């Protein structure tokens, strides 16, 4: 006994056509004069389209002419002007109507792609509907003589009909007469005598037109409009505060064009309605219903035919539709240029004092009039505002456990938002942790970044144990450390290595701590030389716990002292014995994966401290001799231009191609570049000599220049061998290469011509960067459009089938071999052991248990995993299916949000892709997400049988192979151009290569099988981010890949109408319901089908969702059609709402109603 | 079988979209802002299908459209115009004659000249008016009298008529009447309609039979009661409406003393005035369709003024059409320049009003283009810029009033316009609202709420509601000192006396102080 008649909690939203009488509910009058305000008082006209009686009142609570004012009379209306004396924000939620004589066709539902009211109707567009409607043919309404029911008529043909019959068979022209039209129309009736004759005898050369408009009719009558609607009687009115004309600085009104367009309708209106009294001339009357077809059509929706111009402006009048066609500002925010600080923790943040200050302004006011001090309210405000000494302590009070999230200007994943600590610092600059500025890709160029502030006190939950920078050691796309040590530190802890032989060296043995009294106390260096020590290494095993484990190791001072900072278990020494390069992350995550957070957490921040201290300490420089250029360099550029040099010789006397003597040229500099590179690191890799002991030794370098380089901290060979080497072969803008590559460096004088070279490679540098840049998040957005929408649900479901992972091996004939491609993977079902037992059914492959896949031994090579490829789930992925990879370490908590976490990883290293039978960069990678067909597609055959020509170039034709066998034929099409790779009278498999070339995932998917074809994309997609070096994990391509096969096409006789392409959700779902309902002969089979990411994308279930991406006037529209109903689950179109997202902190919340909704 | 083959073939896809390709390959009159949607949908999003959905779809402008049909040329002379203008006169004198041949009209006419009597020469008033009654009283008489069997009673009754038709009424009259005619006409028609309806179907009596019977008399009971007692299959049912057709024709005999008429020819004259109402109405059309022409070629040079050419030639229609009602043939100026001077004035009544969305009256754009106009010269028989007290000194408004003139110029500025050209700006989005209260100030009033609802505790009862009453809170409507002091027995001074004292009382406490600010 519910029925409330009040604003309450919705579950869905319903669009669909109005009735003239639906827009008359919510008329609150009628406009009928096109007067907006007054010209001298400034006052809303009577019933203008700023009315006050209408809509609302201009001051708060006093009417408009000031019989009544105060509180007084808040329910009830003037007695000299019927204004609701309520609040001036009723002016803004008011509608209001305008009732037109003559029916007016609406834009929209008139010409927009498909003619809706047409295609209902069966009728031309813009060739019968127009010259029908303008007044130019009339048409019929249905006659049982002579004339059939829909013809068009000229004036001549009319009386000339209406001569020979005549007074039964009326039929007029324009509006009103395809209203007559569409309301004569039996939907019903028309929906049977459709099923009857679209059926009858007619094979492929009707069903198309036959079942596409049945489905429509059926769609449309179903839908509940009327369409008596299509063509509205009843214009409604915006509300005037959408619309205002405000006065802004010394007179000059603002107003919105809306005011231009109902104003014009009004006055064409009107002119109407006058002239339907007066005389009526019907070319007069005529035309000015045509021009109010104009006035209308030009509110509704300008686009389209001419666009209404006027208002001075030459620029077009922005229409209904056009305000709402195609960012989000927020309140308790502040930004500033960002600042490395070194004291600070790993959760903290330096945060401004005045920024600060005015943040958390409402918080601090709060608290002052809490605690005292402030008398009031206002006593606060003045009391801050007058930054009273004592505020300040306050300040420090509110800051304390409140976390505030920072933000990056290109947030391309989802460490760009990350909450930290407030502590504030005296300055107008916002500090950050030098360990998260790699997650953000900040640099200290000037980049400013944002600050939030959690107001919400569970969005200070949600800060804390999420979006907390503590929480995000690891990365989202490879699960290896993202707050990694960087350049400063790296050398820092590079130099805490590096074992130097004697030089205030000798091995004179202590016990770990004493040794930093040693090296503070000099005597001793710090690089030497080696020396051992005592080592009290912990370890553990079986019941964990720790195991001591006492020895003398032979380490030097810095991997002494270096010692303390490593936790409690790990496998020590050893991990500081190697040096500080990539190990250095290898160290911090291992310590992750058999410690924990905590242990990390801190380890990090002390790894930070060392490094810079001592890094610091070591102060290695770089002076103009530091980059030392090989004695070889002008002997090996002689050499090689020697050879050129003979070369173009033999050119001269003809003898070798001159035509590619290019190429071979080429080679000879490309040789040449490589050996003096090659020269250049062998020289200043090594070096040195010191004097051990006897004297005479090698190491390698301390050239500071190569101690950077071989430990990360932005040096790599390319650039080195630059700085003393060559600036090798060099672009030119044709896209051709030089033959005079740069033969000096820029350790020497570089010529003004060789630099008018290589200027060509910086601009097409910078400039292709500014390309790629923006390109890679125009594919990110394609990615999430279609993938964020499904969230790890129904906990872990059944099923065992999924990918047989294998060590990527391009080692067939080049030897390349990556086996970490299955960890935190939840296993298929016990995948064997040369002998018995071993793995589990449901066991995901842990960190120290994939491990545990070498004492397999090299023989196991290949596993199945459960993939979101696969798993039976229906509109979600099982947990178990997908595996942990997170910052955290364990499976995905249930109600994540894959798709948003996936398309982020997989668009975030898209920065550093190289756009261009290798197409290769990131248009690769988007060619295989659409899924096209290759300029070259190659064949492969459908059914196994004998291969047979089927007659030679007989068509048409063009060869023909015939592969059957067993039962029934196929004739495939060979186009002559391109060979062969099957002679006649062999036999194929289901599916063999007879093209030898591209393949086309359609077909894969299409006959190899899902497997093979998301094998495909997996493995040839991760092969353009070999070669760009960036690492990615397979789970977040195989989950796009999912969605990315997210419909299919039944091919038989079921509940579902056949040609219809449906996804294998509602497809899975009600096969399932029908072998046990009635059965399962009243169902069919399906069949998977690859659809690329914009494909799939367009096809989705919410209305709203839709609006948004694409076409707005088209999905709004077509959707109207039909009452359709969004309810209400995706996350998207639950955002512009503005509710709570049905996954994450939400799930739970959606869970409750989602299942809430199952009463009624 | 050309676009068709030629779009398909082309597109294969086209790569990059080359919209900029096949539209020069289509035919009919090109750069058209129509056309152009009709591609960009098809070719994306719905692939494959939506190139079979244009072909099947395959298979423009107001005003071309509108000199398309008045291409209906239909041109008139001299001998022409004045044919047209002679058959309006025509159509409507019989109008008016059938008009006088109504004595209700006369009669009435005369009741609401007594009307105006009781409160253009009233002696001249009196004179007519008196002449018209006159004939009225005298053929009146000739009527019972039967004197001359309405032969030369007839002549009198005719004479009444030109008598009447040199009566010049004023336009709200003529219709008046010929619509309380009409409105007779359809009581009349309602109870001939009655009775057909209930004897011919509810009775089962045939139309050849109802025609053939009603057709005589069609009020005495003469014609039913012989239908009853024709003893006919259908005579036994009128027996069920006797009442009802009784009750029509007693109704219709009501209508036959009304109009003191008779009903056997009621029909006749009001017949014959609604034909001169399709000959004048015929006519009048066939001129204003005639002379449409001079409307658009007037309009055009109104043009581009806060109005569209279709708006300016439809208020031409609207001036013409009123044009052609007043006007004569017997006039020796002719129609072309009088329907010129209607048209400008319709139109011109038109572009001054119904142009800028703020209203403003006719004074006010003359004197305003007045202003311009002068300006013009100022600034060119001169050298320097025309200064605003100058240009005031040379007209016979002070300045300020100018001043003033000047702040109502403009539609003005619309807020959908780029500023800064941003990404994407647009004036009234820069609009801040002020019409809201900063929630800062929401919620200072808010704890002002608890601060006097606090404050008002540690008083009195009979402080505190003193205090509370006077200044009018917590109870909407104030009151004074004398119906506070009415409620309070002690009356004016005393509660004054009070009133200060809670006042006296507020002067330690500091929370009200600080709000104070
Ligand atoms: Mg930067
Ligand atoms: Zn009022
Ligand atoms: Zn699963």
């Amino acid at each position: 006994l519910k029925a409330q008649t009040k604003t309450e909690e919705f579950d869905a939203i319903k669009i669909a056509l109005a009735s003239p009488d639906m827009i008359r509910s919510w008329s609150f009058g009628e406009v009928k004069k096109p007067e907006t305000i007054n010209y001298r008082t400034f006052k809303p006209e009577r019933d203008g389209l700023f009315c006050a009686r209408i809509f609302g009142p201009v001051k708060d609570y006093e009417c408009l002419c000031g019989k009544y004012k105060r509180l007084k009379h808040r329910g009830v209306i003037c007695e000299k002007c019927g204004v609701e004396v309520t609040q001036t924000k009723v002016r803004r939620e008011r509608m209001g109507h305008i009732e037109l004589a003559s029916p007016t066709a609406h834009i929209w539902f008139l010409k927009s792609l498909p003619s809706r009211i047409g295609l209902l109707l069966d009728m031309p567009l813009r060739d019968i509907e127009r010259v029908l409607y303008f007044e130019s043919y009339v048409v019929i309404e249905g006659g049982m003589t002579n004339l059939e029911r829909q013809q068009i008529l000229t004036e001549e043909q009319y009386l000339d009909a209406l001569e020979e019959f005549g007074d039964e068979f009326d039929a007029k022209m324009g509006a009103e007469a395809i209203q007559a039209l569409l309301k004569s129309m039996d939907l019903e009736q028309e929906c049977e005598q459709l099923r009857e004759e679209l059926n009858e005898t007619n094979s492929e050369t009707k069903r198309k037109k036959l079942t596409k408009r049945i489905k429509l009719l059926e769609a449309f009558v179903q839908s509940g409009n009327k369409p008596e609607w299509m063509i509205l009687t009843v214009l409604p009115v915006l509300p005037p505060d959408l619309r205002p004309l405000v006065p802004l600085d010394g007179g000059r009104f603002a107003t919105s064009d809306l005011n231009d367009l109902y104003r014009r309708v009004i006055n064409r209106n009107n002119r109407l309605k006058r002239l339907l009294d007066l005389a009526a001339p019907d070319i007069i009357v005529r035309n000015e219903k045509r021009m109010l077809q104009e006035a209308v059509d030009a509110l509704l929706d300008n686009g389209r035919r001419g666009r209404a111009i006027t208002g001075s402006n030459k620029r077009p009048l922005k229409s209904l539709a056009d305000m709402i066609k195609g960012g989000k500002r927020v309140d308790y925010s502040g930004r500033s240029v960002i600042t490395v600080g070194p004291y600070l923790r790993l959760h903290q943040c330096g945060l401004p004092k005045k920024m600060a200050l005015e943040l958390f302004k409402p918080f601090i006011y709060g608290k002052l009039e809490l605690r005292g001090l402030a008398t009031t309210i206002k006593a606060a405000k003045k009391m801050v505002e007058r930054e009273e000494a004592v505020v300040w302590d306050i300040l420090d009070e509110v800051i304390r456990e409140h976390p505030v999230l920072l933000n990056r200007a290109p947030t391309l994943h989802r460490l760009g938002i990350q909450a930290f600590e407030p502590v504030l610092i005296e300055g107008k600059a916002i500090q950050l942790h030098p360990l998260v500025c790699a997650a953000y890709n900040a640099d200290f160029d000037g980049d400013q970044m944002a600050v939030h502030v959690p107001l919400t006190l569970e969005a200070q939950l949600e800060a804390r144990a999420l979006m907390m920078s503590t929480n995000n050691i690891l990365s989202p796309a490879n699960g290896e450390p993202i707050i990694v040590p960087s350049q400063d530190v790296v050398l820092g802890l590079y130099y805490m290595t590096r074992d130097c032989v004697n030089a205030k060296g000798e091995g004179m043995v202590l016990t770990g701590p004493k040794e930093a009294e040693r090296l503070y106390r000099s005597g001793l260096a710090s690089l030497h030389a080696r020396v051992k020590v005592r080592i009290t290494e912990y370890e553990k095993d079986a019941n964990g716990e720790l195991v001591a484990k006492t020895s003398l190791k032979d380490t030097t001072v810095g991997r002494a002292i270096l010692w303390m900072i490593v936790p409690k278990g790990l496998p020590y020494s050893i991990v500081n014995q190697a040096l500080g390069k990539k190990a250095i992350s290898k160290m911090l995550n291992t310590c992750y994966r058999i410690l924990g957070l905590k242990p990390t957490v801190i380890f990090a921040d002390q790894i930070m401290y060392t490094g810079f201290a001592y890094a610091a300490r070591s102060g290695a420089s770089v002076g103009i001799d530091d980059m030392v250029i090989p004695e070889k360099k002008h002997e090996i550029i002689s050499e090689a231009e020697a050879e050129v040099a003979e070369i173009q010789e033999q050119f001269q006397s003809g003898l070798v191609t001159a035509g590619e003597r290019y190429n071979k040229v080429i080679d000879i500099w490309a040789a040449a570049n490589d050996r003096v590179s090659k020269a250049m690191m062998d020289n200043l890799q090594t070096e040195t000599v010191i004097n051990r002991d006897g004297q005479e030794e090698k190491q390698v370098s301390f050239n500071s220049i190569y101690m950077m380089a071989d430990s990360g901290a932005r040096g790599s060979a390319a650039q080195i061998r630059q700085l003393a080497g060559m600036r090798g072969l060099m672009a030119k803008p044709d896209g051709s290469i030089i033959e005079t590559p740069i033969t000096a460096n820029f350790r020497e004088g570089l010529n003004v011509l060789q630099y008018f070279i290589s200027t060509h490679g910086a601009r097409k540098g910078l400039a292709d960067t500014a390309l790629k840049t923006a390109n890679s998040g125009y594919l990110t957005r394609r990615l999430v459009d279609v993938a964020q929408d499904l969230v790890v649900t129904e906990d872990d479901c059944g099923t065992h089938e999924g990918i047989m992972m294998t060590p990527v091996i391009e080692g067939g004939d080049v030897k390349e071999p990556l086996r970490d491609r299955v960890l935190g993977r939840v296993t298929a079902e016990d995948v064997l052991k040369p002998g018995t037992a071993d793995i589990l059914v449901p066991r995901n492959t842990l960190l120290h248990e994939q491990w545990c896949d070498l004492l397999e031994e090299n023989s196991v090579d290949a596993v199945k995993v459960r993939s979101v490829v696969s798993c039976d789930t229906d509109f979600g992925v099982c947990a178990h299916c997908y595996g942990r990879d997170l910052a955290r370490g364990h499976i995905i908590n249930k109600g994540e949000a894959i798709g948003v976490i996936a398309a982020q990883s997989i668009g975030e290293p898209g920065t550093q892709l190289t756009m261009r039978d290798i197409t290769g960069g990131l248009p690769r990678v988007a060619d295989l997400f659409e899924a096209r067909r290759p300029k070259e597609p190659a064949i492969l055959a459908e059914i196994s049988g004998i291969v047979s020509f089927g007659k030679e170039t007989k068509g048409k034709r063009r060869l023909v192979i015939t592969p059957v066998d067993g039962s029934d034929p196929y004739e495939e099409m060979i186009p002559k151009w391109r060979q062969l790779n099957v002679f006649e009278g062999e036999r194929v498999e289901r599916g063999d290569v007879i093209s030898d070339g591209p393949e086309a995932p359609h077909d894969i998917l299409r006959l190899r099988g899902v497997h093979a074809v998301t094998r495909y994309i997996v493995n040839e997609v991760q092969d353009v981010y070999r070669l760009q070096g960036v690492k990615i994990n397979d789970k977040h391509i195989e989950v796009i890949v999912r969605q990315m096969l997210r419909k299919a096409t039944i091919v038989n006789a079921g509940s579902s109408d056949f040609l219809e392409g449906e996804q294998v959700e509602y497809s899975r779902v009600k096969i399932a319901n029908r072998e046990l309902e009635a059965n399962g002969k009243v169902g069919a089979t399906y069949s998977r089908d690859l659809l690329g990411i914009t494909k799939a994308s367009l096809a989705t279930e919410s209305f709203i969702s839709a609006a948004s991406f694409q076409e707005t006037t088209r999905v709004l529209t077509e959707a109207a059609v039909a009452g359709k109903r969004d309810e209400l689950r995706g996350l998207k179109e639950n955002v512009i709402v503005g509710r709570l997202i049905p996954a994450g902190t939400g799930y739970a919340y959606h869970q409750d109603r989602m299942r809430r909704r199952a009463a009624g | 079988q050309s676009q068709l083959k030629l779009l398909v073939t082309r597109g294969k896809e086209q790569g990059y979209l080359t919209y900029a390709e096949v539209n020069d390959h289509l035919p009919e009159d090109i750069v058209d802002s129509d056309q152009i949607e009709d591609i960009i949908q098809m070719i994306n999003d719905m692939g494959i299908q939506v190139m079979e959905e244009a072909p099947d779809a395959d298979d423009t402008d107001p005003v071309r459209m509108y000199m398309r049909e008045m291409g209906t040329v239909e041109l008139l002379t001299r001998e022409g115009e004045i044919d047209i203008a002679k058959r309006i006169e025509d159509g409507i004198n019989q109008v008016q004659c059938s008009v006088a041949e109504y004595p209700e009209a006369i009669t009435y006419l005369l009741e609401q000249y007594d009307r105006v009597e009781a409160e253009i020469d009233p002696e001249l008033a009196r004179e007519k008016f008196a002449e018209l009654r006159a004939q009225y009283v005298v053929t009146r008489d000739t009527i019972k009298a039967k004197g001359r069997s309405h032969a030369t009673a007839q002549e009198e009754i005719l004479k009444l008529s030109e008598v009447f038709k040199q009566f010049r009424l004023v336009p709200k009259q003529f219709d008046y009447l010929v619509n309380s005619m009409r409105v007779m006409m359809d009581r009349v028609r309602t109870q001939e309609r009655l009775i057909m309806k209930l004897c011919v179907e509810q009775c089962k009596m045939p139309k050849k039979n109802f025609i053939t019977l009603f057709t005589g008399n069609e009020t005495s009971d003469t014609w039913f009661n012989a239908a009853i007692a024709m003893n006919k299959p259908w005579s036994e049912k009128l027996h069920d409406v006797s009442e009802e057709v009784h009750r029509a024709l007693q109704k219709l005999q009501q209508i036959e003393e009304e109009t003191g008429l008779t009903i056997e020819q009621v029909k006749d004259i009001n017949r014959r005035m609604s034909i001169g109402e399709a000959k004048a109405r015929r006519a009048k059309k066939e001129m204003v369709e005639a002379n449409l022409r001079l409307v658009i070629s007037i309009a055009k040079k109104y043009t581009n003024r806060g109005l569209q050419f279709l708006d300016l030639i439809q208020e031409g229609n609207i001036g013409l059409m009123k044009a052609v009602d007043k006007f004569e043939y017997r006039r020796g100026y002719k129609f072309s320049t009088y329907a010129t001077w209607w048209i400008r004035q319709a139109i011109t009544r038109s572009i001054a009003d119904q142009a800028r969305t703020i209203r403003i009256p006719v004074h006010m754009i003359e004197t305003i283009n007045k202003l311009n106009r002068i300006s013009r010269q100022m600034l060119q028989e001169m050298g320097r810029e025309p200064t605003p007290e100058e240009l005031a000194e040379r007209m016979l408004m002070p300045e300020d009033k100018i001043r003033k003139v000047l702040k109502i110029a403009k539609e003005p500025i619309s807020m959908e316009t780029p500023i800064g050209d941003d990404e994407d700006s647009h004036l009234g989005d820069f609009i801040e609202d002020t019409t809201l209260e900063l929630p800062l100030d929401s919620a200072t009033t808010e704890s002002l709420r608890a601060a006097t609802h606090d404050v008002l505790a540690g008083l009195t009862a009979r402080e505190a509601k003193v205090l509370r009453m006077r200044f009018g809170i917590d109870m909407n409507t104030d009151y004074t000192l004398e119906e506070v002091g009415k409620q309070f027995d002690v009356t004016r001074e005393r509660i004054r006396q009070i009133e200060a004292k809670a006042l006296r009382k507020l002067r330690h406490p500091s929370r009200s102080e600080v709000l104070r600010s």
